[PDB]
RNA sequence: GAAAUUGUUGAAAGGGAAGGGCAUUUGAUCAGACA
RNA sequence: GGAAUACUGCCAGCUGGGACUGAGGACUGCGACGUAAGUCAAGGAUGCUGGCAUAAUGGUUAUAUGCCGCCCGUCUUGAAACACGGACCAAGGAGUCUAACGUCUAUGCGAGUGUUUGGGUGUAAAACCCAUACGCGUAAUGAAAGUGAACGUAGGUUGGGGCCUCGCAAGAGGUGCACAAUCGACCGAUCCUGAUGUCUUCGGAUGGAUUUGAGUAAGAGCAUAGCUGUUGGGACCCGAAAG
RNA sequence: AAAUAUGUAAGAAGUCCUUGUUACUUAAUUGAACGUGGACAUUUGAAUGAAGAGCUUUUAGUGGGCCAUUUUUGGUAAGC
């Protein structure tokens, strides 16, 4: 032969994991993220847009909307460190919700389910921002760092 | 054989275990045993107390087996029977029949007396005896019977 | 030392034991309350550079 | 770092298997191993290591010392051990039966044990009659008579016997040996 | 294979001594101590305040 | 065959009978150690009270931390360095006072830290980094059954029994600290407070007795 | 038909040598592994 | 007079941001939470989602950049040295073999051991077989003539593995090889003693001595082989002026 | 007459009782030495440590040393 061959070989059989402890306990958000407060987006498709903090999907993300007919951002799910929650909110109290989990964005161009969708939560909202002036152009303007603008110091 | 050698083992080590400061010449003690008396004397004496001198008579032309004399303990003794001959001659310990062992025709020249034979009569012939070993044989009731 | 230990030895075990005849070193001192009665603290301080020779 | 308060990675020194290659002592080992693992019984482990000791470590017990050992008060119906070969002595002209477990015994003195009603065995066999030793006596050969360590601790006034080859006088008797040449050692 | 600390680990903490369980109920290691009332004599004050 | 629940309700059962034990008594230890506390604390106000002075028994128990690296140590103060098994640098021992340990301690001065520690880190370096000697071999206290196993003979079945055995003083002492293998600190975190190391205390450095300050210092090193 | 050493061609670097260590950019090149 | 506070210390008080690591591979332990069943952060990471499926990640390489980096070898207290050798490359190039040996080790046989001078024999420098000797060992001690190893369970004492007896165990007693310590006995030398006897000068029993030996006191050797070491040899390799 | 440095001791190879051996020694069964028999266990005789202790054989290299704090000789001194 080229080479001998060993005395030895490994078993093929391969092992069992040792039975592990690590229990998925739920994500407890930060007490400044509440549904009805502005987020900031920070990163994505949609960074630097201000939108509308809806409700916490199962995954850990959140739920926003734009409104769509403000700043065209729909109804969508966003990650929530990659949000900067700031301290305007709006009541969601007339916002209905309950229809959207997980499920819901599994992937399996638009839905008519998501057009309709779409615009019975966004009146909803758009009812309550009224009430507030210049909020609705708040929500349709991106935020971006100006010169002399420092994180660390800036009140949200 | 050279593959299990030490000196393979030093190839590549600059001195060969030789030593950087002290080397390895030729003869840096001088050659053979130079010196018994002067640099290598702690050696000589201690290791070789005696070695130099003189002591007694020089004999000219002596040739040894004039002084052959092997000697032979009552130690042994019996061995000089064969063994299937010596067990039937230990019981029936008499006289009137008692084993002639020659121990020239053994090789032997005396009879020294290391100790301890049976109780069983021997006749011994040897061209000398110690006095001890003689009187051990009688005490058996054997003799001693002088041969040349 | 030994005729000591001897000693202390009959005359406890004759009694019930209780004996502890191994030496120890120097213990640290227990607490102790130490009076002011007829000794109030005399204050003193350090001296200044005199000569004197 | 760590003052070292003793010479590290230091190995026991004493040997784990023997140096030996035979198989069947190698096999001999394997048994008192085992059985030196899982008895807890004395005459195991001692037999383990005598099995890992070198000829000169293991100097011959003759069938005298053996005869000698059986007349302790209580040892006649022990059955000795030798780890080691056992050796005819035809000194003793009487040997008493016994059973004598060795690693070997020369032609001589098997039959001198034989002749008397004793008994051979090997080692092994003796495992199967006392696992846990039981009724052994265990004896060492005189270690000490080699000729070698006549000249070990050579030196003044320790009367330990010169390396020399031919010998007689002439031979390293005079000066240093004697009050009238030189000095006496 | 894991030394974990029982200083913070609560489930270590509670494999060796039982009586941190009790010891947390009570509090005990905020407990309040007797309150009493004595005054130390002149002589302390005085030489206390000396020079 | 049994023994399948049969003796482990026969161990388990044993096992509550033990644990039982254990928080009987480190209750009493908890009484006894605030008792004897708050005793001296009132003594010292009862001798102030009738004008008189109450000093402290002097400390039996002390905590020697070895401050100094490995080499250029004369050989005297290094052997008893060895005895006192602080043969590595920030490696701690306990070490209970007396005249015969004592000069080991005036020897060492300049190479170690060294003062009373409290309950406190006392409880705090066996619980971290408390570790036994079993056939040497360093094994962690992680569960009481490994000082029991190796400490029961003299008493002590609990981690808090070898922190009492410790702090007390206890007559078995000797047992009890050279079962703990010498504690191995980190560097302190805030560092020494000191610009160098190796003046006394007294001085602005590191060495030498700092009493009470030891803990200090352990803690940051903990 | 090796090496020192030489010609050509291709590539690249070069403010008083060159070569080397850890690290990464860039260029060139390449293994494996997905399914 | 009554509080606050600082300072120091304690809490098995609660809680936030950040970093590195995720060794192990059924179960087995110690526990924790529950009325319970169950559950858990309790003897080492899992869950959910996405992207690329490629030079994306990674390796190699050249270059650039940050920091670092003196010429190797040698003798030397000390070398990068203003100490020596070395321009470059290939190929040669230095602890060998033999005689006789020490310690150790492996193996055969063991009071013995060693067939190989030789003979027998042969498929022929091999393998196989063997008589007589010889060698070394089994006796030592004296310059030599010479003499030559048990008072005794081959001794007493102390330690001594192991084994034996008792004890559930802890312990206790019994026996105790190797080895070690110590006091004795035996053989030779030296010195002293000098019985019974005698070719009146031979003979040297017997009992002794701060003397002395490389000895005895139930043998351990002989042979082959290996590493290391020793001596002689051109003797690790190259080198005189000379004779 | 120090400081530092240094010898010895801190038990089972110990302590006490009884009363054997001898040719030494005593006026002397006096002593000296070595013993037979008996009494007391690990708080059995200070601390700390002990990856154990003890022992044997054989062999390498080395046998130009140099530096620092302190002591210190010669020298005005010296990288002497
Ligand atoms: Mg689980
Ligand atoms: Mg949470
Ligand atoms: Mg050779
Ligand atoms: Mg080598
Ligand atoms: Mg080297
Ligand atoms: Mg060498
Ligand atoms: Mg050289
Ligand atoms: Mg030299
Ligand atoms: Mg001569
Ligand atoms: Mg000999
Ligand atoms: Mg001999
Ligand atoms: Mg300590
Ligand atoms: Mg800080
Ligand atoms: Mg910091
Ligand atoms: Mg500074
Ligand atoms: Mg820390
Ligand atoms: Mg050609
Ligand atoms: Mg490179
Ligand atoms: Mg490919
Ligand atoms: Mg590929
Ligand atoms: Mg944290
Ligand atoms: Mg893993
Ligand atoms: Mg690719
Ligand atoms: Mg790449
Ligand atoms: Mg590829
Ligand atoms: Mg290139
Ligand atoms: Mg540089
Ligand atoms: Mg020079
Ligand atoms: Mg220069
Ligand atoms: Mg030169
Ligand atoms: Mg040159
Ligand atoms: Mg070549
Ligand atoms: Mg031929
Ligand atoms: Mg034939
Ligand atoms: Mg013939
Ligand atoms: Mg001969
Ligand atoms: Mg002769
Ligand atoms: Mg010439
Ligand atoms: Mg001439
Ligand atoms: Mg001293
Ligand atoms: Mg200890
Ligand atoms: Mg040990
Ligand atoms: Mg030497
Ligand atoms: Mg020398
Ligand atoms: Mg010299």
């Amino acid at each position: 032969s080229a080479q001998k061959a060993p005395k030895w070989y490994p078993s093929e059989d391969v092992a069992a994991l040792k039975k592990t402890r690590k229990a998925a306990r739920p994500q407890k958000l930060r007490a400044s993220l509440v549904p009805g407060t502005v987020l900031i987006l920070l990163a994505g498709r949609f960074r630097g847009k201000r939108v509308v903090y809806l409700k916490h999907l199962e995954d850990n993300t959140l739920l926003i909307s734009g409104p769509f007919k403000v700043n065209g951002v729909p109804l969508r799910r966003v990650n929530a460190r990659y949000v900067i929650a700031t301290s305007t909110k709006v009541s969601v109290e007339g916002v209905n919700v309950e229809k959207f989990n997980v499920e819901y964005f599994a992937k399996e161009e638009i839905k008519a389910e998501r057009v309709e969708d779409q615009k019975v939560v966004d009146k909803a909202l758009i009812a309550e921002i009224k009430k507030t002036p210049l909020l609705k152009q708040y929500l349709s303007a991106s935020f971006s760092l100006k010169n002399g603008d420092k994180p660390h110091m800036l009140k949200f | 054989p050279s593959r299990f050698t030490k000196t393979r083992k030093h190839r590549g080590h600059v001195s060969a275990g030789k030593g950087r400061i002290g080397k390895h010449r030729k003869h840096p003690g001088g050659r053979g045993m130079a010196g018994g008396q002067h640099h290598h004397r702690i050696n000589m004496d201690k290791y070789h107390p005696g070695y130099f001198g003189k002591v007694g008579m020089r004999y000219f032309h002596k040739q040894q087996a004039h002084f052959w004399k092997p000697v032979l303990n009552l130690d042994k003794l019996w061995t000089l029977i064969p063994e299937d001959k010596r067990d039937q001659y230990l019981k029936s310990a008499s006289k009137e029949t008692a084993p002639v062992i020659d121990t020239l025709a053994a090789g032997y020249g005396k009879i020294l007396g290391k100790g301890r034979i049976p109780n069983v009569p021997v006749i011994v012939k040897a061209r000398f005896v110690s006095k001890l070993a003689e009187e051990k044989i009688r005490a058996a009731g054997g003799v001693v019977e002088l041969i040349a | 030392r030994v005729k000591a230990n001897a000693a202390k030895r009959a005359e406890a075990k004759a009694q019930g034991v209780a004996v502890q005849l191994k030496r120890q070193p120097a213990q640290p001192r227990e607490s102790r309350i130490v009076s002011t009665e007829g000794n109030v603290p005399q204050t003193l301080a350090p001296v200044p550079y005199e000569t004197f020779i | 770092g760590i003052d070292h308060t003793s010479k590290q990675h230091k190995r026991s020194g004493h040997r784990t298997a023997p140096k030996s290659d035979n198989v069947y002592l190698k096999l001999l080992v394997k048994l008192y191993t085992f059985l030196a693992r899982r008895t807890d019984a004395p005459f195991n482990k001692v037999v383990l290591k005598a099995l890992f000791l070198s000829k000169i470590n293991r100097p011959p017990v003759s069938v005298s010392r053996i005869a000698r050992a059986l007349k302790q008060e209580g040892a006649a119906n022990k059955t000795v051990v030798v780890v080691g070969t056992v050796t005819d002595d035809a000194r003793i002209f009487e040997f008493p039966k016994t059973t004598v477990a060795a690693l070997r015994f020369t032609a001589g003195a098997r039959a001198k044990i034989v002749k008397a009603g004793g008994e051979c065995i090997t080692l092994d066999q003796l495992a199967v009659r006392a696992p846990k030793g039981q009724n052994t006596l265990i004896l060492r050969g005189p270690r000490n008579s080699r000729e070698a360590v006549r000249h070990f601790g050579m030196g003044p006034h320790k009367g330990k016997a010169p390396r020399i080859l031919s010998t007689g006088r002439k031979f390293e008797r005079a000066r240093g040996r004697r009050r009238s040449k030189g000095f006496k050692v | 294979v894991l030394k974990k600390n029982p200083l913070k680990n609560k489930q270590v903490l509670l494999r060796l001594n039982p009586y941190a369980k009790v010891f947390a109920a009570e509090k005990l290691g905020s407990k309040k101590a007797e309150k009493t009332g004595t005054k130390p004599a002149a002589v302390f004050t005085e030489t206390l305040k000396h020079d | 065959a049994e023994q399948v629940a049969a003796e482990r309700a026969a161990r388990k059962a044993a096992n509550k009978e033990k644990r039982a034990i254990i928080l009987e008594r480190n209750a009493a230890y908890q009484k006894e150690y605030e008792t004897a506390e708050r005793n001296i604390i009132q003594a010292k106000r009862d001798a102030k009270a009738a004008g008189s002075y109450y000093v402290e028994a002097q400390h039996k128990l002390v905590f020697v931390v070895r401050i100094k690296g490995i080499n250029k140590i004369p050989p005297k103060p290094r052997k008893v360095l060895q005895l006192l098994r602080l043969t590595r640098i920030n490696s701690g021992t306990f070490v209970k006072v007396t005249k015969a340990t004592l000069e080991l301690l005036k020897l060492i001065e300049p190479y170690v830290a060294y003062g009373y520690p409290s309950y406190s880190t006392i409880r705090q370096l066996v619980y971290k980094r408390g570790f036994g000697k079993i056939n040497k071999q360093r094994v962690p206290l992680s569960d009481n059954a490994i000082i029991e196993a190796n400490l029961g003979k003299y008493g002590i079945l609990s981690i808090d029994d070898l922190i009492h055995e410790i702090i007390t003083v206890g007559p078995h002492f000797k047992q009890a600290n050279n079962f703990l293998w010498p504690f191995k600190l980190s560097n302190p975190s805030g560092g020494w407070g000191v610009p160098r190391k190796f003046k006394h205390f007294i001085q602005g450095g590191s060495f030498g007795n700092r009493e009470e300050f030891i803990n200090k210092l352990v803690k940051s090193m903990n």
